C-alpha cells in the first residue's frame, strides 16, 4: 500500500474533470495513469460513478482497484456520495433509510481506503440548505464514521460565502456534537475575484479573501480545487491561488487539494482535459514544493 | 459506447415468439456525470418520422430486467450505470420497415441536490432554462437504418 | 449452439469492416449486437485482431466467445489468418516454421467454431503469387484441415483475373492432390465496372463477367462481398450485384458473402460504418430472402 | 485509448532509484487493423522540440517487457496488439523541463502480403507513396505537457 507523506497541503486531482471521458475514451485504469503522469497522488472517485457493479462491487472488483492505487501510488483521498432523501418522487426518506443509504457508503469508502466523503444532500431553498432532519441523519451515521476513521463533509461552494447560514450551521453542529469525523470542504470558486465582461454572476456571490478561511481550518477537511482557465504561463486567471495556498500552508492544513474541473469545454470535440489537468498540476506543483 | 445519447446499436425490430413483429428497440446511454436509481427517472415521448408514442407504450430494460415506468418510479435501489445504455422497447404493431427513421426522444432525471430553480419545471420534453452539458440534453435524436424486406 | 440452416447463400459481415472502431468504439460485443441488428448470422474474425490474447486465449475468453455466438445468433464463418514466412527481416521460415503456425491457428479457428481460413500468404511478384513453397506449407497441414474439418482458402481480389495464373495454379493443386479442405475465396472487387472518373485503375486489371465464376463454385468456400458505395435506394453502383448474386444461387452456392468495405472513409471522422452496412444488408437480404 | 497515435497518458519523465531522471517514456498505439509480431516492427526516428535522437536511443516496451531494436528484430513469437500501446522509453539525462514539448515520431512494419512495390522502400521516417489509413501514417506529431518544477 502507497503511502504518500509531505507534510502540509498536497495536490490531487477529483476524477470529476474526466467527465466527458470516462467510459469513452479513458478508462479507470487510463484516469490513474494520467494523475501519474502528472505526479498526482490523491484522487477523488464519485461512488455512482467510478465503482463497477455500484452498490454491491465484487471482491475482485476490489483487489484490482487496490492493486491501481499501488501500482500508479494513489491515495484515495475523498469519496463523493450523495444521500438522496428525494430519490423518490412520492415521499421522502425517512431518516432510518437515509442513515442505511449513508451508513452503507461509509463502509464502501473504508474498504476502499478512503478517508473523507463528500458528502451531497438534496437542497430545500435557494441558499442550498439541507433537508431538515440532516443533523438526524448525520448522527445517526456518526458512530460508524468515528470507528472506521471516515470524516463526512458536506462541500461549500458558489453562491454559498464562507460566513453565511450555511457553513455557520455546520460548523455550530461540530462545535455542539464535539464531533472530530464531520467538517467542510471548500470548493475554491469561493476566492473566484475575475469574470468574464457581460458573464452572469449569482447577486448573491461575493468573493472570500483567502484569510476568510483560517478560522474554518479546523473543520476543513478536504478542498476542491476548483479552477477556470490556466495561462500558458501556468498560472490561474480568476482565482488568487498563491494567496490561497500560501495561507492554508501557513494556517496547518496538511489536506489535500483536489483539481476540479467543471467548464463546459469538457464536452466540445477535441477537448484534452489530461492536458488542461497538467497545466493546472504544473501550478500546484510550483506552489507546493511536490 | 457512442457519444451521441441514442446509440448506433441495438436499434432493430422486435419478434414475438410466433414470428409476428410487435414492436422495436434502440438504446440510450445516460448521459449524466453519475448513474441514478431507477425512481429519478423521468421517461419523456418519442417521435418516429413524426409519429408520436407516448411513455406508456415505452418499457425500460436495465440490468438484464424489464421495468415499466410505474415500476421504476417506486425502485430507488436498482441503479442505472452511466457505461451501460438502457433499453427501450417501444410497442408498435409490425415494427418500423426497411430504411431509414428520424428519432426524437426525450427523458431526464431528478437530481435533488441542484438549486431548486432548475429542479422545477424539469420536463422531459423540453430543455431546461440553462444548459449544463453535464447533465445532457433532455431531448436527443439520431437517423439510424433498419434492415427488412421492402413490403 | 446456435446454427442457421437457410439453403443457398447466406450472408454475413467481416469485422475487417469495423476496423476504424474496433478497440475504440466498438467493442467485440458490440460488434455482435451490429451484426445481430442486420440480421446477419456469418461472422469472419482476424486471428491477430479479435482473439484476445492471442495466440493463447484463455478458457475464459474462449468460454465468453463462444456465449456471444449464442447470444447474437452469431455463426463463425471464417477466419482470416497469415503464413507470414517474411516475419523476419533477415531470413524466410522454414517450411516445418511455417507448417507449425498454420497449424496452430487450425487449431484455434476450430475451437472457435470456424469452417473456413482465409489464409494470406506473403507475396513474391507482381501478380500476388505465394512464396514458392506454399505448396509444400498446405501440403504440411492439409492432414490436420481433413481431421478438424477446416477449408483453407486464398483471397482472389483485384487485379487478379478469374482465368490468370494465380487461380488456375491453385484449381490445378486441388486436382491433383483431390482434397476438399483447400480451396478459393472470391473477393467481389473481381467483377467492378463502374468506377470514378480520373480513378486510378490498374492496367493489370479486367472484370469478370459473373458467370465467369462458374466452373470455380466446385472450389469456393466463402465471398467476401466487397462493396464501395451503397445507394440511398439500398443499390450497390459499383458491382453487378444481382447478377452476381442470382448466379450464384443458381449454380449450387451453399456458403456465405461476408460484406467487406475497405473505403477511406472508414477513418474519417463521424463516419458511422454500421449505417453503410445496414444498406448493404438491406440489399443482401432482398436478393437472398433472408 | 486515443485515436491519435501518440497517446496523452503515459507522457513523464523518467526517475532512476537514485531520484535521478534518466530520460522520458510515451505510448504510441499500432494503427494498424492487426496486430503483428515484434520483428516486423521498424523503429525510426523522434523529434523533441526539433532535437533529433536515433533508435539506439528508444526501448520498446511491450507486454510488460523492455525490448531492444535487437531483440525485437529476431523475436517473430511475441505479439503486439492493436488495443495495448507499447512504451517507448527514451534515453536522455535530465529529461524534459517543466511545460509543452512538440514530438514528431516516426515508425513502421511489415506487410509481407501487400504487393511488392509497396514493400519497398518502407521507410520508418517517410511516407508511403499512396496512403491507406487502414495501415497508419509512418511518422505522427503530438503537443503535450509535461509537469516539473521550473529549473
Ligand atoms: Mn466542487
Ligand atoms: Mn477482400
Amino acid at each position: 500500500m502507497y503511502r504518500y507523506e509531505k507534510k502540509g497541503p498536497k495536490r490531487g486531482v477529483a476524477l470529476y474533470s474526466y467527465s466527458a471521458e470516462f467510459g469513452l475514451t479513458k478508462t479507470l485504469e487510463d484516469c490513474f495513469e494520467d494523475l501519474h503522469d502528472m505526479g498526482a497522488h490523491g484522487i477523488e472517485i464519485l461512488a455512482n460513478t467510478h465503482i463497477e457493479n455500484y452498490p454491491y462491487p465484487t471482491d475482485e472488483w476490489v483487489e484490482k482497484w487496490w492493486r491501481l492505487c499501488d501500482k500508479y501510488e494513489i491515495v484515495p483521498v475523498e469519496y463523493g456520495n450523495w444521500i438522496d432523501s428525494h430519490v423518490l418522487g412520492d415521499r421522502d426518506l425517512t431518516t432510518e433509510e437515509s442513515v442505511e443509504m449513508l451508513k452503507r457508503d461509509i463502509r464502501l469508502a473504508h474498504r476502499l481506503g478512503f478517508t473523507v466523503m463528500r458528502t451531497k444532500m438534496p437542497v430545500i431553498n435557494d441558499l442550498l440548505e439541507p433537508v431538515e432532519n440532516w443533523k438526524e441523519i448525520i448522527k445517526g451515521a456518526l458512530p460508524l464514521a468515528e470507528e472506521l476513521g471516515i470524516k463526512m463533509c458536506p462541500e461549500i461552494h458558489t453562491p454559498s460565502n464562507l460566513k453565511g447560514k450555511l457553513v455557520n450551521d455546520f460548523v455550530e453542529f461540530i462545535k455542539e456534537t464535539g464531533t472530530k469525523n464531520f467538517g467542510l470542504n471548500i470548493d475554491f470558486s469561493v476566492f473566484r475575484t475575475s469574470f468574464a465582461e457581460g458573464e452572469w454572476v449569482d447577486p448573491n456571490y461575493t468573493p472570500n479573501k483567502p484569510e476568510d478561511i483560517i478560522p474554518l481550518l479546523p473543520y476543513v477537511y478536504c478542498c476542491h480545487a476548483k479552477f477556470i482557465h490556466m495561462s500558458d504561463d501556468f498560472k490561474e486567471t480568476t482565482i488568487p491561488y498563491e494567496e490561497v495556498v500560501k495561507t492554508m500552508e501557513d494556517n496547518g492544513y496538511e489536506g489535500y487539494l483536489l483539481s476540479e474541473y467543471e467548464g463546459a469545454d469538457k464536452y466540445d470535440e477535441g477537448y484534452e482535459v489530461g492536458q488542461t489537468l497538467r497545466k493546472h498540476h504544473i501550478l500546484l506543483k510550483n506552489l507546493l514544493g511536490d | 459506447m457512442e457519444k451521441q445519447v441514442i446509440q448506433s446499436v441495438g436499434f432493430r425490430n422486435i419478434k414475438n415468439g410466433n414470428g409476428e413483429i410487435t414492436g422495436f428497440q434502440f438504446k440510450v446511454k445516460l448521459p449524466y456525470y453519475r448513474g441514478v436509481f431507477l425512481s429519478q427517472i423521468r421517461p419523456g415521448t418519442l417521435f418516429v418520422d413524426g409519429q408520436k408514442i407516448e411513455k406508456d407504450q415505452i418499457t425500460w430494460t436495465i440490468n438484464g430486467e424489464e421495468y415499466t415506468n410505474q415500476e421504476m418510479r417506486g425502485d430507488f435501489k436498482t441503479h442505472w450505470a452511466t457505461t451501460k445504455p438502457a433499453v427501450l422497447k417501444v410497442k408498435m404493431p409490425g415494427g418500423l420497415a426497411q430504411g431509414y427513421h428520424d428519432l426524437k426522444y426525450g427523458f431526464c432525471f431528478t437530481s435533488s441536490y441542484m438549486p431548486p430553480i432548475i429542479q422545477d419545471g424539469l420536463d422531459p420534453d423540453k430543455e431546461s432554462m440553462v444548459y449544463m452539458p453535464e447533465f445532457g440534453h433532455h431531448v436527443n435524436e439520431r437517423r439510424l437504418l433498419i434492415v427488412k424486406l421492402a413490403a
